[PDB]
């Protein structure tokens, strides 16, 4: 399990 | 939960309106993390925040990895159907 995602705008 | 199928229809000068995060490198879906004010979603209605996205036009984002997401959510245009799961 990861702390961090990407966040991307669509 | 229950699965929704949600209609958007986007002009092509125009994206989504939504921001997404989460997928298959993090061991979840395509997760919405926000719809933006005034685009498509926002004006067309039906997502909202914390669904997973499990399909746009019949094609499944179940076990995508984010980037995977982004492509094929990026290259859909007119009108688009979701399936989406509040989880």
């Amino acid at each position: 399990a990861n702390s961090r995602w990407q966040d991307t705008r669509l | 939960g229950p699965i929704r199928k949600v209609l958007l229809l986007k002009e092509d000068h125009e994206g989504l309106g939504i921001s997404i995060t989460g997928g298959k490198e993090h061991g979840v879906p395509i997760l919405i993390s926000a719809i933006h004010p005034g685009q498509p979603a926002d004006r067309c209605g039906g997502l909202h925040v914390g669904d997973a996205i499990l399909a746009v036009n019949g094609v499944n984002l179940r076990d995508t990895k984010h980037k995977e997401a982004v492509t094929i959510l990026s290259q859909q245009r007119g009108e688009i159907e979701f399936e989406v799961v509040y989880v």
